[PDB]
């Protein structure tokens, strides 16, 4: 059993990555009121503790938190406040949990589309670092094999 | 050979039965089925031959008795109001629908030809034999596009299709009959709900309209008639369930008043006229903390960065850009204003002109903002926005538990039931997308907040240990009494207040407390355990019976993943599956209000809470409280 959390600001593409995980958009409809909506196996079982749609209750973040063992910084590459806004929520993190180091994910989302990039690679790295996008499934999966192993 | 197809089943002969079902073999729309099928169909399969080309073979409307195979000639699908829509050649087959969904036709056949010879089904033997073999999918095509798609999830239910042709299919299927008053209004609920959509009301008033007075092309003068009095019973019965899903919103929507006003005077016009609508038209008649409406004005204030404001009187639809005139009117500009909302903490949102009804999407302690872009980076919160800084326990530790959680929950209901259902739908699909207000739901969602930092506020206000756990206790409490008067969503709002960084902390405080509320709470707190998808609280209110208030911000969850997790359009048809999930949890919250609910110093209390939502005020306080 492992419990995973994605984080980040509004309109990053949060939801969208979590349906690409779990199951995939279009191929099948999605059913996000059933006991196996965010749970995926890969040999383990996954739960995806998602923040989208909730981000105005700060609580619920709080509560994914507690519970959560590996956790994605997700923003987007097409907003510049996106950025900023991490490392309130990496805090957050070591607050919570009450721990020095939590195995966590940073991922730049949206990177398929690049003549709407005002975010470079750059800030990223020195800031582990994916370039991911959930529309066009570039390392999707990748995401979540990293919080496993760490 | 022909003259064996004419034969009654129970008069072929085995030889009969034997040649028939060698020639089945070469016809297509039935090589799919089996051997036990084809054996089958061979003793009941009927010849049926017309001379004439245009006679017709049933009518639009008419209840389904057969189904029919083409072997030489064609045929036109006729619907009213669009005409010829298909033709159907030698090979297709047609009339399945209407027998398994027990359903009046949905179109009429008339012969395109001279000579057409059929092979026919008739009813009571189609169901023990095709019925529940024939086909998982019906696509229905109109001048060789796609335009319902009917598939099994029993009948055929819509998948998808063209708005147009959505109505049409839900207009159709509508049973008069008033046994089956609950079952018509339930199958209609979720095109009524959801085709603001897809059909908005400047679409789907003129499609009505047209509708009614669509008149038959084919049948005696008697059929005729008959079908048009039906057509418009059926009209009518959509209108009234449109009309009841909207109550009092219709007065947002000048078309939709507009509409009900003219198609009004048309059905009491054809009342008095042809001597119908006894019941409906009555009904009609009727039609032709309180909640707040788009059109209600607002005394609001915009802040200069200097902390000065101006107050503008605009409705509470208002977009951003018709704040920023308002602003703009007043102060005499031209300099560029943009709209910042600021937090207690100082963070900043730049909102888009785009952007309506933003003044209930504030945080608690939240203020709105109007400057030039280049004074963005300089703006700092009010005084006002800081929160309390002595406590009332003084006042509300004179209260009872019981008494408390009871005015909270009578509060959260007032509130609660002030949502429209509809809003739900403009909080997903985006708020702008409608131009309509959601402020009932935004003021019933920040109360979960509200009460969730009136607990932190209270506790890190409270300097004296002793005192503090005392406030432990209640809060555990008022939760426990809340969860009894089944209002959950308050109840989860004080357990998270108390798992709260600031509180959580205060182990001298925590260790002091009695064993037998310490173990009260780590049972509160095991209902949010997030695990197979929130099970702990999804079993918790599925047990309960229905007057009840469920946990907010999950059903926000589950209304954002139906609408990312699913397209709502697929190859340019609307996709019926996704409206229908979103009408399930719309639907969820009616069957949770569809019950009522069973001091004026305790309720002047829980309805006028002063709160700190300042995160970092409250750790900075909880941090000098116990080092
Ligand atoms: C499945 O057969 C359909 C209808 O079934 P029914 O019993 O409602 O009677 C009229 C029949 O015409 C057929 N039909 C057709 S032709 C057809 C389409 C699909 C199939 Cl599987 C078989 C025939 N096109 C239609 C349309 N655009 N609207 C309504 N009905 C259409």
């Amino acid at each position: 059993e492992y419990k995973l959390v994605v984080l980040g600001s509004g309109g990053v593409g949060k939801s969208a990555l979590t349906v690409q995980f779990v199951q995939g958009i279009f191929v099948e409809k999605y059913d996000p009121t059933i006991e196996d909506s965010y749970r995926k196996q890969v040999q383990c079982m996954l739960e995806i503790l998602d923040t989208a749609g909730t981000e105005q209750f700060t609580a619920m973040r709080d509560l994914y938190m507690k519970n959560g063992q590996g956790f994605a910084l997700v923003y987007s590459i097409t907003a510049q406040s996106t950025f900023n806004d991490l490392q309130d929520l990496r805090e957050q993190i070591l607050r919570v949990k009450d721990t020095d180091d939590v195995p966590m994910i940073l991922v730049g989302n949206k990177c398929d589309l690049e003549d709407e990039r005002v975010v470079g690679k750059e800030q990223g790295q020195n800031l582990a670092f994916l370039e991911s996008s959930a529309k066009s499934k570039i390392n999707v999966n990748e995401i979540f094999y990293d919080l496993v192993r760490q | 050979m022909r003259m064996i197809l004419r034969k009654p089943p129970g008069q072929r002969t085995v030889d009969d039965l034997e040649i028939i079902y060698d020639e089945l073999l070469h016809i297509k729309a039935l090589s799919h089925l089996s051997t036990t099928v084809k054996r089958e169909l061979a003793g009941v399969l009927i010849f049926e031959s017309h001379a004439k080309g245009g006679t017709v073979l049933f009518n639009q409307g008419e209840e389904g008795t057969s189904w029919y195979i083409i072997l030489k000639g064609s045929v036109n699908v006729v619907i009213y109001g669009k005409g010829v829509v298909c033709t159907l050649h030698e090979g297709d087959d047609f009339g399945q629908l209407a027998l398994v969904n027990d359903a009046p036709r949905a179109a009429s056949i008339v012969l395109r030809e001279d000579n057409c010879h059929f092979l026919r089904v008739d009813k009571e033997d189609f169901n023990r034999i095709l019925r529940d073999v024939e086909a998982n999918t019906v696509r229905l095509k109109e001048h060789d596009q796609d335009v319902l798609v009917l598939e099994k999830v029993q009948k055929y239910t819509v998948m998808s299709g063209t708005p147009e042709k959505i109505l049409e299919h839900f207009l159709e299927t509508i049973r008069l009959e008033p046994s089956l008053n609950e079952a018509t209004d339930s199958v209609l609920n979720d095109f009524v709900m959801m085709h603001c959509v897809f059909m908005p009301n400047t679409q789907l008033c003129p499609a009505l309209v047209a509708h009614y007075h669509a008149q038959p092309s084919q049948g005696t003068e008697q059929e005729r008639m008959d079908y048009a009095l039906n057509n418009k019973r059926r009209v009518i019965r959509l209108v009234l369930q449109w009309a009841a899903m909207y109550g009092d919103l219709l007065q947002e929507d000048d078309v939709a008043m507009a509409f009900l006003e003219e198609f009004y005077v048309s059905v009491s016009d054809d009342a008095r006229m042809m001597a119908a609508f006894k019941e409906q038209l009555p009904e009609l008649e009727k039609i032709v903390r309180q909640p707040i409406r788009g059109s209600d004005e607002v005394l609001f204030k915009v802040y200069c960065i200097d902390h000065t404001y101006t107050t503008i009187r605009v409705p509470v639809a208002a977009s951003v850009k018709e704040v920023i005139s308002a602003v703009a009117d007043k102060l005499g500009s031209g300099e560029g204003l943009i709209i910042v909302k600021m937090n207690s903490g100082g963070e900043k949102v730049v909102l888009k002109s785009n952007d309506v009804s933003v003044f209930t999407t504030l945080t608690i302690n939240g203020r709105l903002f109007a400057c030039p872009r280049e004074q963005f980076d300089s703006l700092t919160p009010l005084p006002e926005q800081e929160g309390p800084t002595t406590g009332t326990v003084g006042t509300f530790e004179l209260m009872s538990s019981k008494d408390l959680a009871y005015q909270m929950t009578t509060y959260d209901w007032e509130l609660f039931n002030c949502v429209h259902e509809l809003e739900l739908i403009y909080h997903t699909f985006g708020r702008h997308n409608f131009k309509k207000t959601t402020a009932n739901l935004d003021l019933f969602l920040r109360r979960f907040n509200e009460i969730q930092f009136w607990v932190v506020t209270e506790v890190c206000l409270c300097s004296q240990l002793s005192k503090r756990v005392q406030l432990l206790k209640k809060f555990i409490k008022i939760a426990a009494h809340c969860k009894e008067y089944k209002n959950l969503n308050s109840f989860f709002a004080i357990v998270m207040g108390l798992s709260n960084v600031a509180v959580s902390r205060l182990a001298l405080t925590w260790e002091k407390l009695p064993s037998k509320f310490k173990k009260f709470y780590a049972e509160f707190e095991s209902l949010m355990d997030p695990s197979r998808n929130h099970r702990a609280y999804r079993l918790t209110a599925a047990k309960l019976e229905p007057p009840l208030i469920p946990f907010m911000p999950l059903l926000i969850k589950d209304m954002t993943f139906t609408h990312e997790g699913n397209k709502t359009f697929i190859d340019n048809l609307v996709n019926f599956e996704k409206m229908r999930m979103i009408a399930n949890t719309a639907r969820t919250v009616r069957y949770y209000r569809s019950q009522p609910f069973n001091h004026q110093d305790v309720r002047s209390y829980v309805r006028q809470l002063n709160v700190i939502d300042n995160q970092r005020t409250l750790s900075q306080m909880s941090h000098r409280l116990e080092p």
